[PDB]
DNA sequence: ACGTATGCTATAATGTGTGCAGTCTGACGCGG
DNA sequence: TCCGCGTCAGACTCGTAGGATTATAGCATACGTG
């Protein structure tokens, strides 16, 4: 595929494709001549390397190294381990309805509630504006709703305050040790670029608030609704899997 | 160490204390960084098995 | 004993005949009148004289094995056609094969975007032309200070300096340890994401709502003339296929269904909110 | 005292005078580039030596060679000024001259045939800056210095290969500079073993049989002498008394009359010198003792002419015997000890398959070059091509100085390559230390960590370029033709300047220095890594490298390092530390002559250390003397206790050398733990400058140093009174004494204004001088973006309160008043950079116009009509900053498209939009637009206004320099015409261009004014060239990447202010993000009513241990309460006398104050611009160790007539009523870090996909979503929420069907669950299918 | 006709090599 | 079958930063489509 920059870029499997192709339609070549035995020999080999570096480069021998220096990426390798499909490109996902912002205290929060800044919740919650927005009648249309949200009008804030009143957020923190890494609240919109977060459940994440992140993220199904209230919500979370002793207590 | 630091943080180190501080004060923190993945490592194999 | 391919090779050619000025006359002489043997012997002779061309033609576009391979072709092709009958000696008359067969292996097999050998060809002076500036303005040459040089034009230098422009993979370690690729980075051009495919679902929704708020006669003739409900784009004349058959009635009846669609979007709370756009 | 000190004194609480001064900042990286581009005439060092080396370079047939003869650098092409900003590298010509020798064949050597010699270019070298940076591509970049292990010899064991042995098994190697490793290693069965490059393992008289040395040579190296004569019937044997030591007495010791020793019994050291004395020489032995015993030398039957018994052969009863009678009663063997002189080249030859030389040379050959049919010629080459060529081998001269030193050898100086003497010496030193004698070296000593800055690293990069030349220079000499070819078509420039700008680039070492603080510019030109080529890796790092090792003392800082996983690797560079002249660290030391502390300083070595004993900088002197105390604390041998007088040789000079740069600026670090000190020293790097520099209450002293040294500020090269003073600009009258005679004398500073940073924050330098102000040589003239008066000043310092509040300030959360954000004081500026690009598509050129289709009136009002935002507009996410427009190809206009655009009309052109607009949610102002484009294309009008201001700006600019350098030049003529025809206003009748006519008599002022005349004259014609320069760089095009036609770079300057979530802290590591910034109304205050600015938690103290932040508060608080007493009596408009009295009470309180500031040298008016800069509050200095303590801060407190405590008492500001009981309050200074929340936060719904993954991209960069990693999952099946899951590996991830389905039922309201399955499996199965394995999805 | 591709030239020349070498604990898989 | 030595397998989780290559002759008929 072409960059933006006039340039373009290659996974280095077409270059190991062509390492094959070449010497083989190379060898058809040397059939058609009756080579003798000695280059015939030279020529399997090759296609052999060739074959070996395309299924498995770093193994056999030397990993045919390319233009900087560095070995071509075969294509075991993208099945291979942690940067291979499974761990890096199916078991772990980025997510959408997902932000991440440094966190402050919340010390005016009741168990069940969170601080979550307007303008993130704005993006966050996109499809819900543009859905409680044709209900009302005040969009006709989808791209109608995508420039009252774009111009960030006053009723559009009321209408966003609205969906987002008895629904749950997602909140985790890094590293996701046990199940308690992530928790469920009802999010509260504070004008400000920090999320706000209840003291007591700071144990279960081990979050210090001395510049700490959490990712956000939005339950779409009325499932995940319901999930996020039923299990992952913080009050119904209070004690430990590990030891039946409450992690929710004062520090 | 034979001789141990006699100050505290009130009274100040002298330029040794702090130096003999340091030792440990490295290698505390250099168990913090790489020895949180062997134990990270675990968490990891023992959730496959089970 | 010896596992590498290289040394295995190198060591059979190391065992093969190294031919006299008279012995390449008395093979060549029954190569051509087809002895079998012969053109076997040359040949296998010469694989020497291949690999030490090759020890220059490295490190350019294919590997040393490669070179070799693709220069055993022109020892090939040269005693196809060596001239016996002449008193010049051989390996003089080969080499001008085995160099010529590799350089132009190289050419075709060194960029992934193949290139010709005309376009390729032009661009060596040009880059060669490079060398000669860039020693006595010990500047590195500019497009123009090259055009200046070869009296030729501005865009051609320009375009041949653009396909010099070579590639990074889009597996290529960004800063020199395991972070990122620039596949986790760059976007799928193709596939615009839900917000812009639902735009074009929900703004053609509406529209299949607008034809059905208009005449019978007038959402007909102008539905059928865009290709929004027939079949296939057709013209203000063209609609006259159908049951118009009209040239003027089409243009006017178009048109007025336009104007009553017009009033539609400034009353739904579009017009000028939608010309932005 | 100086005038710039004189404005504003820091009372310094040391009481340990500085005998030694503060070094430069910059000088390592200076120093060392100064020796790469050095042209040095013999002693070749940096390119000289590159060229010496690899050159002269001769054909493969050697009938033609290329010679080197010299070089030189042409001045840059583009200037730092010029090269900042259009984005090429800073680099001068490299002009070589070579020289093309040829010989004739048949004849000897015909050397003057054709010496044909011209110059020739090639690559340009990125020079070094004055700040000791390089500007690669418009980017200041520093190439941090690397730290590896030193080339020589090195001894060492891995204490227990084979646990099962469990044996420490002793090995050597030979590190060189250049060239293959020499390993040498025992075995479980003690068997020598040698291995180079580690590859096979050969036995190690293998290679001793390749030096030439028989079976007997070799015992005769290694082992004794043994004789045994045989005496009529008795056999006898010589005994050195000292060696049946230690062992037992196998059979009867008896001499010429006595029997010491019984059978089986110890031989002590009594029974030693009980025979030493008796001074025996020859014993009667047994026959059965040689049984074991290893024969040395040959021995042939003189009669037959057959070996009885060949060298190094366990001997027998019938093999002695044989020798007896054959005629040898004089027999040599070998002298084994199991415990003292081991037998280990003896057992070795046993395991040695080899034979001769030839034959040793072999397997050497059959090792490294395997599968190939060795020669005679092959096997030899190979071997002397190893360590025996001046080609592949160097050890250089810090490999030969250690490889000596560590053999105890008689040289400093030696060869470049191993000697028969250096190989066998080895590994003679490795037998000594696997018998007892000789310890191993470690690595971790710096004595074998050498430190390698840029020049010598810029040599080497600079070497491979030669050696990647040297290919095509033989090549086709040989068989190119002689006569025609010239010696730059054989030449290539680009191989030399890529080898250089891999180097300056993609290098670990090569990266950008942070410039949004001075601390950080200075501390990251001052790191130092172990990381990069050559060096060590994350993946590769042990424990024992990173620790701190006690020769860090004085050379290395303790508590300067990053606590990421590169923690010990990386490391700054201690304050007096300097490098030694071959590579290792060295420290200032006092030298202690006859017990007297002599003021003469040593740089003691990393080695020379542990030999003296040192004592302490605590230690006291007895003013010009000795140690006060007869016990003095010291240190050596890397360890620490009391000595005497006499037994101290050196001392450490300060107290601040063990700590770095980043350290030298905490105040009270002795009441700091080192672990929240690193910490503190780490932000203290990340502090953003704020928008008015505020100086430090509580500093160290250090602050002027690093401001000064960093060359941010701009100090004065000469002292004199600034003739004017200028926000641009500084021009200042040099006095007679230090002013030139020749030239005029009048200093021009062109000041750095507002522009951008590497962290895109704000550099500004505002003059920190008055105009017409006397100023001295060396003086701070303007104050950078973090300095004030010359001193640092990287955050404000204010009112603090360590209390809690509602738990505002719950864990290291921070409270702070509106009060500070009224002042605007924490508003830090940013300086963005938004680049816009015209490209040539495939389709056609790409162009810059205010013609955008699809676009409101309201986008295109900031622009102007070339398509580019006005100076000082005001911008917004969503507004355009460079219109620009991109050729549009065959375009399918669906229906609904065709239509629409048919229904308003506005027929969009052939060309697709792309215009440069301000990113979702940036604001600033622009402060500049710069604009790049290749030579040809017509202009657009704004680039044309823009080529006016340069060109008249330009000229005004230097018609202002002319005008002023005019001035500044006949001021001198004035002078010297009064000096002998004196008459005033006669003189200065007519005008002053016919001043030069006027003359003198003949003097040596005649020739001045001939000198001035002329060098007038000579400015005159220098104007005009300095005009063509500005104006051809003015209308020249800058040339650009392919593709790339014009290039439009947009500078913003937004102003953030302070928020929750923005990330604050102290020096001490008291980190805290800002949670709620309180109204005044509620913020707590004292009885008199002033408010406190920030509330800090006490409980992020005790657990913390740095109570250093709390020394800095109270005296902070004391600082200010001076200032406050001296601000009234300002106010109260009183006295000079009444100030004078009470500021000498101020300066004078300390014990024994460093500083003694008398006031009475101060004149009336010296006192009262002092007082006006102290009524903020008095600075303090409180040195890294030797600060304040509680007697001087109390003491001070009781002149500012604040409590002694340090607590206030606070009332509560949303009531009005006390707090229960007291509070601490002061000054701390505080930071601003660079981690501001409006650069972290971000939101996404639904934006870009990944390129075959499908799922999202990373980062608001780009615009992507947060990483659910495989941790994140299992925390929801743990909890059993299984579609929130599913919801997260489908819908808001891959799955096509899903995520716009999901989408489209959100806005139905309808949020139900459609999954599919993810694109990224399905890739899956086709990656397994593509290796050859059937994998289908078999079905229900 | 325009672009791509194939072809020939004749002093003699006849066997490559290059490049990071404090990672490490743990676990098999062929010989010996 | 058992003990040494070779190759081959992993390495806590999320955020941010930035850049650049060398060279393949020279000219004359052969092969593919508007
Ligand atoms: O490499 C590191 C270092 C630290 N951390 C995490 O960051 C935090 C730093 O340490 P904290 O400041 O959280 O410590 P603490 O609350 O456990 O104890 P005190 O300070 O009160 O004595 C801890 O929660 C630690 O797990 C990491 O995740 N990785
Ligand atoms: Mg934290
Ligand atoms: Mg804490």
């Amino acid at each position: 595929v072409p960059l933006d920059g006039g340039r373009f870029a290659t996974s280095d499997l077409n270059d190991l494709y062509r390492r094959v192709i070449n010497r083989n339609n190379r060898l058809k070549r040397l059939l058609d001549l009756a080579a003798p035995d000695i280059i015939v020999r030279n020529e399997k080999r090759m296609l052999q390397e060739a074959v070996d570096a395309l299924l498995d480069n770093g193994r056999r021998g030397r990993a045919i190294t390319g233009s900087n220096k560095r070995p071509l990426k075969s294509l075991a390798d993208m099945i291979k381990g942690k940067q291979g499909r499974f761990r890096q490109n199916l078991l772990g996902k980025r997510v959408d309805y997902s932000g991440r912002s440094v966190i402050t205290v919340g010390p005016y929060l009741r168990l069940h509630q969170c601080g979550l800044p307007k303008k993130m919740a704005l993006e966050l919650f996109k499809p819900f504006i543009y859905g409680k927005l044709e209900l009302r009648g005040l969009a006709t249309t989808i791209k109608a709703a995508k420039k009252m949200v774009e111009r960030e009008e006053a009723v559009v804030w009321d209408i966003l305050d609205e969906v987002i009143r008895e629904h749950p957020v997602l909140l985790n923190r890094a590293p996701t040790l046990h199940r308690l890494g992530i928790q469920a609240f009802e999010p509260v919109l504070i004008e400000g670029k920090a999320i706000q977060l209840h003291p007591l459940v700071c144990a279960a994440y081990n979050a210090d608030f001395d510049g700490d992140q959490m990712a956000v993220h939005v339950p779409l199904t009325l499932e995940a609704q319901l999930e996020a209230r039923a299990l992952m919500m913080s009050t119904n979370n209070i004690l430990s899997p590990a030891n039946g002793e409450p992690i929710i207590v004062p520090s | 160490i034979e001789t141990p630091i006699t100050a505290n943080f009130r009274e100040g180190l002298n330029v040794l204390q702090y130096f003999i501080s340091t030792h440990g004060a490295r290698k505390g923190l250099a168990d913090t960084a790489l020895k949180t993945a062997n134990s990270g490592y675990l968490t990891r194999r023992l959730v496959d098995v089970a | 004993r010896v596992l590498d391919a290289t040394q295995l090779y190198l060591g059979e050619i190391g065992y093969s005949p190294l031919l006299t000025a008279e012995e390449e006359v008395y093979f060549a002489r029954r190569a051509l009148r087809g002895d079998v043997a012969s053109r076997r012997r040359m040949i296998e002779s010469n694989l020497r004289l291949v690999v030490k061309i090759a020890r220059r033609y490295g490190n350019r576009g294919l590997a040393l094995l490669d070179l070799i391979e693709e220069g055993n072709l022109g020892l090939i092709r040269a005693v196809e056609k060596f001239d016996p009958e002449r008193g010049f000696r051989f390996s003089t008359y080969a080499t001008w094969w085995i160099r010529q067969t590799i350089e132009r292996a190289i050419m075709n097999q060194t960029r992934t975007i193949r290139l010709p050998i005309h376009i390729v060809k032009e661009l060596n002076v040009y880059l060669r032309t490079a060398r000669e500036l860039s020693h006595k303005l010990d500047h590195e040459p500019s497009a123009e200070e090259i055009a200046e040089q070869l009296d030729k034009p501005v865009d051609d230098v320009s375009r041949m300096l653009r396909l010099n422009e070579r590639i990074t993979s889009v597996d290529t370690p960004l800063g020199g340890d395991s972070e990122k690729a620039l596949l986790d980075i760059l976007a799928d051009e193709k596939e615009n994401g839900p917000e812009d495919t639902t735009q074009d679902d929900d703004m053609k929704q509406s529209i299949v709502k607008w034809l059905f708020e208009l005449n019978a006669k007038q959402r007909e003739v102008l539905a059928r003339r865009f290709g929004l409900l027939g079949y296939e784009a057709a013209t203000l004349e063209d609609v006259g296929r159908e049951i118009g058959l009209t040239r003027e009635r089409v243009r006017q009846i178009q048109v007025e269904g336009l104007r009553r669609l017009r009033e539609i979007l400034q009353t739904q709370g579009l017009n000028i909110e939608a010309l932005f756009l | 005292y100086s005038y710039t000190e004189k404005k504003r004194i820091r009372k310094d609480f040391g009481k340990r005078p500085q005998v030694l001064d503060v070094p430069y900042l910059l000088s390592i990286q200076l120093d060392s580039f100064q020796k790469f581009i050095e042209q040095d005439p013999e002693g070749q060092y940096g390119l000289e030596a590159a060229f010496r080396s690899v050159f002269p370079i001769q054909s493969y047939s050697g009938n033609s060679e290329l010679q080197y003869v010299s070089y030189r650098l042409g001045e840059p092409v583009f200037d730092v000024q010029e090269c900042q900003i259009r984005g090429v590298t800073y680099s001068a010509p490299l002009r070589v001259k070579l020289r093309l020798v040829i010989y004739e064949r048949e004849a000897p050597e015909g050397t003057v045939k054709d010496i044909k010699e011209q110059e020739v270019y090639m690559g340009e070298i990125p020079l070094m800056t004055d700040n000791g940076t390089f500007v690669i591509n418009g980017t200041e970049r520093v190439i941090v210095s690397q730290l590896h292990r030193s080339p020589g010899v090195f001894f060492d064991s891995d204490k227990g290969k084979t646990h099962s042995s469990g044996k420490v098994l002793y090995n050597a190697r030979i590190i060189p500079y250049r060239g293959s490793w020499l390993d040498f290693e025992f075995d479980p069965k003690d068997n020598l073993f040698v291995r180079i490059d580690r590859r096979r393992k050969l036995p190690a008289t293998i290679i001793l049989r390749a030096l030439n040395y028989t079976t007997e040579q070799i015992l005769d190296l290694f082992f004794e002498k043994v004789i045994f004569e045989i005496r009529d019937n008795k056999l006898q044997m010589e005994l050195v008394p000292e060696r049946l030591r230690g062992e037992t007495a196998s059979f009867d010791i008896e001499a010429n009359g006595k029997v010491y020793v019984e059978k089986g019994r110890r031989i002590t050291a009594r029974h030693i010198r009980q025979l030493e004395k008796d001074d025996v020489k020859l014993i009667e032995v047994p026959v059965e003792y040689i049984a074991g015993k290893v024969v040395a030398k040959d021995y042939i039957d003189e009669s037959t002419g057959e070996l009885i018994c060949a060298a190094n052969m366990e001997l027998s009863l019938d093999l002695l015997a044989k020798l007896s009678q054959s005629g040898h009663k004089r027999i040599e063997t070998l002298f084994t000890n199991d415990l003292d002189h081991g037998p280990y080249i003896s057992e070795t030859l046993r395991v040695d398959p080899t034979n001769d030389r030839l034959s040793a040379l072999v397997e050497i050959y059959r090792m490294m070059r395997p599968g190939e049919p060795p020669t005679r010629e092959a096997a030899e080459s190979l071997f002397e091509n190893l360590f025996f060529s001046e080609d592949r081998y160097d050890l250089s001269a810090v490999g030969r100085m250690k490889f000596n030193r560590s053999l105890l050898r008689e040289e400093i100086e030696g060869s470049g390559i191993l000697s028969k003497d250096d190989i066998i010496d080895v590994m003679k030193k490795l037998i000594d230390i696997r018998n007892g004698k000789g310890e191993v070296d470690d690595i971790d000593h710096l004595g074998n960590r050498r430190i390698r800055s840029v020049g010598e690293m810029a040599e080497n990069q600079f070497r491979v370029g030669l050696v990647r030349v040297e290919r095509a220079v033989k090549e086709r000499l040989s068989l190119g033709d002689l006569d025609t070819l010239m010696p730059q078509d054989m030449i290539n420039a680009k191989p030399i300047s890529a080898a250089v700008k891999e180097f300056f680039g993609s290098s670990q070492l090569s990266q950008f220095m942070d410039q949004n603080n001075p601390l950080s510019e200075i501390t990251h030109k001052r790191r130092i890594s172990a990381l990069g080529p050559g060096g060590l890796t994350r993946e590769r790092a042990g424990f024992e490298v990173r620790d701190v090792h006690p020769t860090h003392y004085g050379r290395v800082c303790p508590i300067e390092t990053p606590e990421g996983p590169n923690i010990g690797l990386i490391n700054s560079l201690s304050v007096y530390a300097q490098t030694n002249e071959y590579g290792f660290l060295e420290t200032p030391y006092r030298k202690v002559t006859d017990g007297v502390v002599t003021d003469e300083i040593h740089y003691l070595s990393a080695i020379e250390e542990g030999n003296y004993v040192i004592a302490q900088a605590n230690s006291n002197l007895d003013e010009e003397g000795h140690f006060v105390e007869d016990l003095v604390t010291c240190r050596s041998k890397g360890e620490s206790s009391l000595f005497s007088r006499d037994q101290v040789d050196y001392m450490d000079v300060s107290t601040q050398q063990v700590v770095s740069v980043g350290a030298s600026l905490i105040p009270f670090l002795e009441h700091d733990d080192a672990n929240r000190a690193l910490m503190g020293a780490n932000m203290q790097r990340q502090a953003v400058p704020t928008l008015r520099a505020d100086k430090p209450l509580v500093g160290t002293g250090m602050e002027r140093a690093v401001a000064v040294d960093s060359g941010v500020t701009a100090v004065a090269k000469r002292g004199g009174v600034v003739q004017y003073v200028d926000a641009s600009r500084i021009v200042i009258k040099v006095n007679e004494d230090e002013m030139y005679p020749g030239e005029a004398g009048i200093d021009i500073y062109n000041l750095t204004k507002y522009t951008r940073s590497n962290q895109n924050t704000c550099i500004n330098q505002m003059p920190c001088v008055s105009l017409g102000e006397p100023v001295e040589r060396g003086d701070v003239l303007a104050d950078g973006p973090s300095t004030d008066l010359g001193e640092l000043a990287l955050g404000q310092n204010m009112r603090v309160a360590f209390m809690p509040w509602n738990g505002y300030n719950f864990e290291d959360s921070i409270l702070v008043s509106e009060r500070v954000v009224q002042e605007d004081r924490f508003t830090t500026i940013h300086i963005q950079e938004l680049a816009c690009v015209s490209r040539d598509t495939k389709l056609g050129p790409e162009e810059i116009t205010a013609d955008i289709p699809n676009v409101g009136e309201a986008a295109l009002s900031k622009l102007d009509e070339s398509g580019i935002v006005y100076i000082g507009a005001e911008v917004t996410g969503g507004d355009i900053l460079v219109g620009k427009v991109t050729p549009k190809g065959e375009t399918q206009l669906t229906p609904e498209e065709k239509l629409l655009r048919a229904i308003f009309g506005e027929k969009a052109s052939d060309v697709k939009d792309s215009s440069l607009r301000v990113p979702n949610g940036v604001s600033g102002t622009v402060i500049d637009v710069q604009v790049f484009t290749r030579d040809g294309v017509e202009k657009d009008k704004r680039a044309l206004e823009i080529e006016e201001m340069q060109l008249k700006q330009a000229k005004k600019d230097l018609s202002e320099e002319l005008q002023i350098l005019e001035a500044g030049l006949f001021s001198r003529i004035r002078a010297v015409l009064v000096a002998g025809g004196v008459e005033a206003e006669k003189l200065d009748k007519l005008p002053r261009d016919r001043w030069l006519e006027l003359g003198l008599t003949d003097e040596e002022k005649q020739n001045q004014l001939e000198q001035l005349a002329e060098q007038y004259d000579e400015l005159k014609h220098e104007f005009e060239k300095k005009l063509e320069a500005k104006r051809r760089k003015i209308t020249q095009g800058d040339d650009l990447a392919p593709g790339v036609l014009k290039i439009v770079k947009v500078y913003l300057a937004v102003k953030r202010r302070i928020q929750p979530g923005d990330k604050m802290a102290g020096r001490h590591g008291n980190k805290g993000v800002i949670s709620k910034i309180n109204p005044i109304e509620d913020m707590p205050y004292d009885e008199n009513g002033t408010p406190v600015d920030i509330v800090l938690n006490p409980l992020g103290v005790p657990s913390r241990m740095n109570i250093g932040q709390i020394l800095e508060t109270h005296l902070g608080m004391a600082a200010k309460g001076i200032g406050d007493k001296i601000n009234a009596m300002l106010k109260q408009q009183q006295e000079v006398a009444k100030l004078r009295e009470f500021i000498q009470r101020a300066y004078d309180l300390g014990a024994d104050v460093r500083q003694k500031v008398d006031l009475s040298t101060f004149s009336d008016e010296e006192v009262m611009r002092l007082a006006e800069n102290l009524r903020k509050g008095m600075p303090i200095a409180t040195p890294v160790f030797d600060g304040a303590k509680e007697a001087e801060i109390k003491e001070l407190l009781k002149l500012g007539d604040l409590p002694t405590s340090g607590q206030i008492r606070l009332y509560d500001g949303r009531t009005g009523e006390q707090f229960e009981r007291p509070v601490t309050v002061g000054y701390m200074y505080m930071l601003k870090l660079n981690h501001l929340v409006d650069d972290k936060m971000h939101a996404r719904s639904t934006g870009s996909y990944s390129l075959v993954t499908q799922q999202p991209l990373g980062g608001k960069a780009q615009f992507g979503g947060q990483r659910f990693g495989e941790m994140e999952v299992w925390a929801l099946e743990a909890y059993g929420a299984a579609y929130t899951l599913q919801e997260m590996l489908t819908v808001k991830s891959d799955d096509v069907n899903g995520r716009t389905k999901m989408y489209k039922n959100i806005v139905d309201g309808n949020h139900q669950m459609e999954p599919g399955m993810p694109e990224s499996f399905n890739v899956l199965l086709k990656e397994i299918r593509s290796l050859g394995i059937n994998i289908e999805l078999e079905d229900e």
